């Protein structure tokens, strides 16, 4: 359609895939001046600038996270605490937000789908996908996100799969 | 001591040759995609 | 012409290459619920399911074999033992079966094309290419095959070079 | 325009890249029955014949050399010692030879283009590019060359960066 193309224009600049030996295992996000990388994804970030940086780990929230260099700080994503119900954007089409649960119509979402930033109707990141489970005819996701206080909140449904 | 060493070497070598012949029996029959074992070579070589 | 297209259509999903630091050195075979893979080709399996298994070895026949799970046994190659003499289909064209020997005309044959199965006019695997030896103008193959009894026969000419 | 096409036509078969997990970091040179290859470029030779040899080392002159077999000595580069000042052909265009020094205009030059030989208007190798240093607007090269007596002279400016 139309929504995915501006998301591709954003992801071509700041979302960086990881390099497993032949394929892509996950996607490093650069948001607010702090590089994010999921743990179960293992490989090398494509940039030689973002590869050399040693990451601190947070095992409760399943994310390595280091600080981005000073030149890269203006060319980062933006983050939003406030999310109303409705429709948000994603690389694979659209994502529904209902009762605090990012859900996706099924058939999409598999291995190599990790760290993709869920955007909004303005271009700001509201969540980061780490995996999900097939809730019948529509799959839900297991994302980390942010709230009004400045506290990273992870939601995870029952028996999710580390994508 | 020398009789126990001779008996030990003989039993170990005979068991080695038995395992070698069991591998040599069952190697052509396991590489086949049908994965079947005939009647005589199953029980006589403990193939199951 | 169309024979290579039929080989690419039959061996599209069932043939997985072997990677070694980005180099393609061999090809495995998924047939009969079994994963055939040679000894001298060393590397990682490009498929994620077939790589996380344990392959039983046979150094005399030159074959590693494993157990394909039940959810993939329908999407395998076909196999048979009834073969007449004459012509058969191969990835680089045709192959002659004369006096129980597989012969390939020269010009083709290097290091890397090991493990390609030999097909027929119906679509069944009759042999697995393991090595080759240059004989005058027309090279001979060192392969494996089956018989009516069910014994895997390995045919190897004199002074072969492993591919 | 046509100079890069002449470089691609002359250096088509005789130039072999060096692979390191899929990355091209250097280029060897086959000239005079010898295989020149630097120290800092580490990886596997893409050619199968040149990789299965043993290269004698020279760390002071920064060169590994080997013996090309007799069936390939005719398909090598040419080499000479008679060089005047002025212009010469290089893979990215032209290179100036002034006061016994090779200079390249800026804009080009990164990590990976090490080992490219410098050609002339006739087709003979006069130097081998090993390193470069940024000097104002016009960079200088740290290379090796020969002389009339037969002594391999390594020219290295101040504070060079290895490519």
């Amino acid at each position: 359609g139309k929504r995915q193309r501006m998301v591709m224009k954003l992801e071509s600049d700041k979302t960086f895939p990881i390099m497993l030996e032949g394929k892509i295992n996950g996607y490093a996000c650069v948001v607010g001046g702090k590089l994010f990388r999921p743990m179960h994804v293992e490989g090398k970030i494509d940039n030689d600038v973002l590869a050399a940086l040693k990451t601190k780990k947070a095992s409760k929230y399943d994310l390595e996270y280091a600080d981005v260099p000073q030149n890269m700080r203006a060319d980062t994503f933006k983050y939003t605490h406030e999310k109303p119900q409705g429709y948000y954007s994603w690389h694979h089409g659209a994502v529904q937000y209902e009762n605090g649960r990012f859900t996706v119509p099924k058939g999409v979402g598999a291995k190599g789908d990790s760290g993709r930033p869920i955007l909004d109707n303005q271009g700001r990141v509201v969540a980061i996908v780490l995996g999900g489970v097939n809730e019948g005819s529509r799959t839900a996701l297991s994302v980390v996100m942010w709230n009004e206080k400045g506290v990273t909140v992870k939601y995870t449904p029952e028996n999710c799969e580390q994508w | 001591s020398i009789c126990a060493a001779i008996a030990t070497v003989s039993v170990a070598a005979s068991t080695w040759l038995f395992c070698r012949s069991r591998v040599a029996c069952l190697t052509p029959y396991r590489l086949t995609p049908n994965a079947r074992i005939p009647f005589c070579l199953a029980v006589l070589c403990c193939a199951r």
